């Protein structure tokens, strides 16, 4: 009932050698500047009404 | 059936120093990152696409008419509406193309596509990749320059100055109404000549370039040794007006034989196409031919007379600093020795050519690389004149 | 294998040798090292024998006891770790080891310990300074050697690598100071900013220390401080320099505002204001005898209509430019503009200007009579023509403010447009406060249109380019604000951007702050404007990143039409890194893959970027891409491909290309749009007879003039939409090439300043040998008289050492002297 589609075609920036070098300078900057709920209760333990699809 | 080549490489040949330093590593980096930001340019346009338009209007329409199975055949004849295409084993079509189809590059005698059951054309293949009967152009402009060759000033002037004529100022005998496709016949000793092909190269800096070396005594009864070479400057004039070097043809192949009749035909076909093709009156083209050889006796009384042939150009001996200058240019690669041994190899020396000083520099490396290699070879200082010895200069008994 | 029987004898004795040194007792440990380490340190003024003993020979040298045993043992080690490196092994036990004199282990020993210390200097970190200064010493060491032993090259890379110019300043003599900062200066063109300027700041050091002062202001003028240029000026005393830094001032086109306390200063300000430029250049144009004026018609070669005998008025203008010397629109001049029709009055009379620009006195006078005509756009056009006539020249009491004083404001359009122009071009690069508080105001007008608007921050971009005035910013943020974005983003707004442009020209950095500032601005026209300013103030740096972002942007499909902004992005493609040839070329080789595969826009844009790579530089594969794409099916690529020919060829009289437009010509006969612009691209080929190129990198094709460069793009942002503007009515951008406009002969005067007949070798200046920093190796000596034509490729030098020139850089105007070996 639900996709969860994400449609990117996004490719990473293949810098490498003096770009990276300028990167490692910008790492030079950048320095400073659900379980109890889950493991009993499965929902096997409701009431249902007297129409109810049972085999 | 060819026209031009596409000519995307050959990537800034001027890296300055050409030995590994700072400069010549920040100026390749300079052209690594410019590689990968045109990739980086092409591949994002190309896939964040302007529009998402159909099927690009292509499988719509044009692919599914084309079909799926397809043959080869060359194209033969052009109509107004129809085309006449001679396909595989001698079949022959008259079909109007109207899907995919590019005139401009259909052209006769072309590959082009048929498209099976009912055969029409319906493309064509502009690669093709087989115009291979006579090819001279394969070799065309040369990227050799001005500053590969040194200490020949003065013939290098001449020889600009007599293909600079055209191109640069042609309105000059436009005006004076010539149009003199007088060419350049070149003397040398033997010991040079392919010099005769670095001095051509300043010329090779515009336009292209087509060489006939050996050729032969056109022995075929058709001759067209000339004839050719005809058709392929007209091939130079609807390309960019190309030149001739004819090196050692002008010598052999037209030689000032001296017997009359019976002397293997090229007297009566080679000599007598190479003057009509050399007057203006019959073939018009900025295409100059180069006529370098290295027998000035040889040459025929049609290619004596400046009339027809003028801007005759002697190639004399290298002199003391132009020994140094060419020493220099084929060291300069190899970083000879931190001593500079320059003028100890060449103040005594005399008769030595270009195809000298080219063997001596190669053999200087080869002899350092054979033991004595340590970089610079300290030993190199003597070593280059240990290998400009080499003997091989002449040999002939004693007679003496 | 067989070996050599002495080599085996030897390598069986060293085994012996390191079996005793790695033997049990140590009291036979030094005197097995005393005699290893001699044969060691031979073969460098051996090394194979010993490539499988890596470990015990590790082994060895931590078993040695501290003292003379351990630090010869991490000598050997590392003199053998050049081989055996798997790490920077040599330099780790080089650390360890004595520290005493290196040099003496070889040549091949001190450059790969030179190699490391440069690694090991940009491997620590910050908080590590302790070994930092035994690797400088380490460094300060190698740096004699190497300039002795002809390695100063290498020297000047590791001292890059750390950081240590200021003491190659130091230690570097004049005897090879000359290789070392061409060397430097090769580099500038590729360092990133921050050690760019340091490189730059260091060879003024070396230039000033060494009295080389003239070249030293071609590196302030690439480190474009204007404060650092005065420095030196006064830093330099001499007469001879004085004048020749008039001259570079002068040909650079910036006035320098100083004191008349200096020596000769009227002599100074004159040719810094490039007075006798003028009379110079006609004098040489006669004795070339290119004087004749160049008919239009049979540039046309007419052997076989209104707009077109305007693009024939506009041609004849530019071939006759800085002449003055133009019967056609002289005598006959009002007849021909009566016949005129619509809106070219103006534009010929601007051209008119053209042909009298930096002819003041002489324009001025034949100009006076056409100010009093009838009509508006004739006036304006004559206003215009003053403006031009002034451009680039600069003049003591500057007589383009008092003329255009009514027509400042004036509000007429068309009268105002033409003095607001007029204006700008003459204050171009003056940075003039009375011009700009004068102009500033017109800026602020209201009742103005828009063009007429964007024609007033044109002129306050030209006239404060590179000079990141504050209140002219300001001015214009505040006009685009006060201006409704909707009939702000129609059509004319893009010339705003290229004012902040200009003004923050070369200077990169701050330009964050001017576009947060336009943040605000809705996204179709500031997607555009920031991305105007930032390439305009980014040019000249090949920043790869910022053209990425560029080439990401245009990327896009922006399909109300924003894509208009791939445009400018593809001019700054060329703008950033049009410096040097490489950048241009592989540049050109994207505007090729752009043409292959890209949008009408983008398409519609590559040829202004493939001119701005080579304006005045007929490249033949430049030549024959463009004119394979004149003839493509959308009317504006078709339009572009025309005038980035005309451009390309512009101040060339490329024969083979004239034949080639003669061609298009021929082929776009029925269309008028695509043959008077045809015609136009003939005249701009023929601008000025060939004598003025139009190149915006002078002092040997390596310095970014701001205000050529400015009026250059001017004319190109105007190009990204000539199919609209045009067509339209811009009539008068075309104008723009004044400042671009330089002559591109060489003009020699002496120590008297009187013209010089002193003949020059003039040919092709290509690098042949590449082993060092050598100065740039000429061919094809076809020496004649001074006055020599200056194309891209090939220089000038001197017949004989006979004549010394002021700076060693051979264009434009320079001084030779008598050498004191002359007979
Ligand atoms: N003066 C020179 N300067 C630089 N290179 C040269 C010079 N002379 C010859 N060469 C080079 O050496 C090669 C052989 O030259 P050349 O003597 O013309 O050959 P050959 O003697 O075989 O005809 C040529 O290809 C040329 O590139």
């Amino acid at each position: 009932e639900v996709p969860k589609e994400k449609e990117k075609e996004k490719v990473s920036t293949a810098v490498l050698s003096i770009t990276a070098k300028a990167k490692k300078k910008e790492k030079e900057k950048e320095k400073k500047e659900e379980k109890e709920k889950k493991k009993e209760p499965e929902p096997n333990f409701q009431l249902l009404d007297n129409p109810a699809r049972v085999m | 059936k060819k026209t031009k080549g596409p000519d995307a490489a050959s990537k800034l040949p001027l890296v300055t120093p050409h030995t590994q330093c700072r400069l010549k590593l920040l100026k390749l980096e300079r052209i690594k990152d410019y590689l990968l930001m045109e990739e980086e340019f092409i591949r994002n346009q190309e896939q964040m696409k302007p529009l998402e338009e159909k099927q690009e209007e292509e499988r719509s329409k044009v692919d599914d008419l084309r079909g799926t199975p397809m043959s080869v055949g060359t194209l033969e004849e052009i109509i107004d509406d129809h085309a006449i295409v001679s396909t595989s084993v001698g079949s022959e079509h008259y079909v109007s193309i109207l899907s995919f189809v590019d005139k401009d590059l259909l052209e006769p005698g072309c590959s082009v596509l048929l498209n099976h059951k009912v055969h029409a054309v319906i493309g064509v293949l502009m690669d093709d990749t087989d115009p291979l009967v006579t090819v001279m152009k394969v070799e065309k402009a040369p990227q050799e320059t001005y500053a590969d060759i040194g200490g020949l000033d003065n013939q290098i002037q001449e020889i600009k100055e007599s293909v600079e004529l055209p191109l640069t100022h042609p309105e000059y005998y436009e005006e004076m109404g010539i149009k003199p496709p007088k060419g350049v016949i070149l003397y040398g000793p033997p010991g040079t000549g392919k010099t005769l092909l670095a001095k051509a190269v300043a010329n090779q800096t515009s336009a292209t370039f087509l060489r006939v070396v050996g050729s032969e005594l056109i022995q075929k009864y058709l001759g067209d040794g000339p004839k050719l070479v005809r058709e392929l400057f007209r091939v130079a004039e609807e390309h960019a007006p190309s030149i001739v070097f004819i090196d050692e043809i002008d010598a052999i192949g037209t030689k000032r034989y001296d017997s009359n009749s019976g002397g293997e035909r090229e007297i009566q076909r080679t000599m007598l196409e190479l003057l009509n093709q050399l007057d203006g009156f019959d073939s018009r083209g900025d295409v100059k031919v180069i006529m370098a050889t290295n027998r000035i006796e040889t040459l025929d009384p049609a290619l004596i007379r400046p009339g027809r042939i003028d801007r005759k150009i002697e190639f004399p001996l290298p002199d003391e600093k132009t020994k140094k200058r060419i020493f220099q240019i084929h060291t300069s690669r190899m970083t000879l020795a931190d001593d500079v041994t320059l003028d100890d190899l060449i103040m005594a020396k005399d008769d030595l050519s270009g195809a000298d000083i080219k063997a001596i520099c190669t053999e200087a490396g080869l002899m350092a690389l054979r033991e004595r290699r340590m970089k610079v070879t300290n030993e190199d200082f003597k070593k280059s004149k240990e290998n400009v010895l080499y003997k091989k200069q002449e040999g002939t008994p004693e007679g003496l | 294998q067989e070996l050599s029987e002495e080599d085996k004898q030897l390598q069986d004795e060293l085994e012996m040798l390191v079996e005793r040194l790695g033997e049990k007792d140590t009291s036979l440990y030094r005197p097995a090292l005393e005699e290893l380490r001699r044969q060691i340190r031979s073969s460098t003024t051996p090394l194979k024998f010993l490539r499988p003993h890596y470990g015990k020979l590790k082994e060895i040298y931590e078993n040695m006891a501290p003292g003379e045993n351990k630090r010869f043992a991490a000598d050997i080690i590392s003199v053998l770790a050049m081989t055996m490196s798997g790490e920077r092994e040599c330099l780790k036990y080089r650390l360890v080891g004595s520290q005493e004199e290196l040099a003496s282990w070889g040549h091949e020993y001190v450059r790969h310990l030179a190699g490391e210390v440069a690694k090991e200097w940009q491997e620590l970190d910050d908080a590590e300074k302790v070994q930092r200064e035994p690797l400088l010493t380490l460094v300060k060491e190698i740096v004699p050697y190497n300039m002795a032993h002809n390695a100063e090259h290498e020297a000047c890379d590791l001292l890059m690598e750390i950081e240590q110019v200021d003491m190659l300043e130091k230690d570097i003599d004049e005897n090879a100071y000359a290789k070392v900062c061409l060397y430097l200066t090769s580099c500038v063109n590729y360092v990133p900013e921050p050690e760019n300027s340091a490189l730059l700041r260091c060879a003024l050091g070396v230039f000033r220390k060494f009295s080389r002062f003239p070249e030293a202001l071609r590196l302030a003028l690439m480190l474009n401080d204007m404060e650092l240029v005065e420095d030196i000026f006064t830093s330099c005393k001499d007469v001879v320099v004085q004048k020749q830094m008039a001259f570079m001032l002068g040909r650079h086109g910036v006035f320098l505002e100083l004191s008349e306390d200096v020596e000769e200063y009227e002599d100074l300000t004159e040719i810094m204001s490039n007075v006798q430029l003028n009379s110079n250049f006609l004098a040489l144009a006669r004795e070339l005898d290119i004087m004749e004026p160049k008919v239009p018609d049979d540039i046309y070669k007419t052997h076989l209509s209104a707009r077109m005998n305007l693009a024939s008025s506009f041609v004849n203008g530019f071939v006759n430019a800085a002449f003055g010397q133009d019967k056609l629109l002289t005598d006959d001049g009002n007849k021909w503009l009566y016949k005129n029709k619509d809106h070219g009055m103006l534009s010929a009379a601007a051209s008119l200007g053209m042909i009298l620009l930096w002819d003041v006195d002489g324009g001025l006078t034949q100009i006076d009579k056409y100010l009093y005509s009838s009509e508006d756009y004739i006036k304006s056009g004559a206003l215009l023509a003053c403006g031009i006539v002034n451009s680039g020249v600069r003049n003591e009491c500057d007589p383009a403010l008092a003329l255009l004083s009514d027509y400042v404001l004036h509000n007429s359009n068309t009268m105002r447009l033409g003095s607001i122009f007029g204006l700008g071009l003459a204050y171009a690069g003056s940075n003039r406060e009375d011009v700009l508080t004068l102009l500033l105001p017109v800026m602020g007008d209201s009742k103005s249109s828009m063009e007429v608007a964007g024609v007033t921050a044109l002129a306050c971009g030209m006239i404060a380019v590179g000079s990141c005035n504050g209140d002219v910013t300001s001015t214009i943020l505040q006009t685009i604000m006060e201006k409704s974005e909707t009939e702000l983003k129609d059509t004319y707004a893009r010339w705003l951007p290229l004012g902040l442009g200009l003004n923050h020209l070369g200077k990169g950095e701050a330009i964050e702050a001017i576009l947060a500032a336009l943040e605000v601005v809705s996204e179709p026209f500031r997607s555009f404007a920031n991305t105007l300013v930032d390439v305009c103030a980014y040019a000249g740096s090949g920043n790869v990143l910022k053209v990425q972002q560029l080439l990401h942007i245009c990327s896009e499909h922006f399909d109300a039409d924003m894509g208009a902004h791939q445009g400018v992005a593809v001019l700054g493609i060329a703008l950033i890194a049009m410096g040097e040839e490489i950048g241009a070329e592989m540049a050109l080789r994207t505007f090729g893959h752009l043409l292959r595969y890209g949008e009408p826009t983008l398409r519609r844009a590559v040829p202004l970027a493939l001119a701005l790579i080579s304006v005045s530089n007929p490249r033949l594969n430049i030549l024959d891409t463009l004119s394979k794409f004149s003839h493509d099916a959308d009317p504006e690529v078709s339009y572009n491909s025309i005038f980035a020919m005309g451009m390309v060829g512009s101040g060339t009289n490329n024969a083979r290309l004239a034949a080639m437009l003669r061609q298009l010509a021929q082929y776009h006969a029925k269309d008028p749009n695509n043959l008077f612009m045809v015609r136009l691209a003939q005249g701009l080929t023929h601008l000025g007879k060939g004598t003025l190129t139009l190149c915006p990198y002078h002092s040997d094709r390596q310095l970014m003039s701001q205000v050529a460069v400015a009026g250059l793009l001017t004319v190109l942002v105007s190009f990204l939409d000539v199919r609209n503007i045009i067509l339209g009515k811009s009539h008068y951008v075309l104008y723009g090439l004044v400042a671009a406009m330089q002559p591109r002969m060489l003009v020699t005067f002496d120590e008297e300043l009187r013209p010089l007949p002193v003949s020059v070798r003039v040919g092709q200046a290509v690098d042949v040998v590449g082993q060092a920093g050598k100065p740039k190796t000429i061919t094809g000596f076809q020496t004649h008289t001074t006055p020599v034509l200056l194309a891209h490729g090939e220089r000038a030098e001197l017949a004989t050492e006979e004549f010394l020139p002021v700076t060693p850089i051979l264009e434009g105007f320079v001084i030779l002297r008598k050498n004191p070996n002359y007979d």
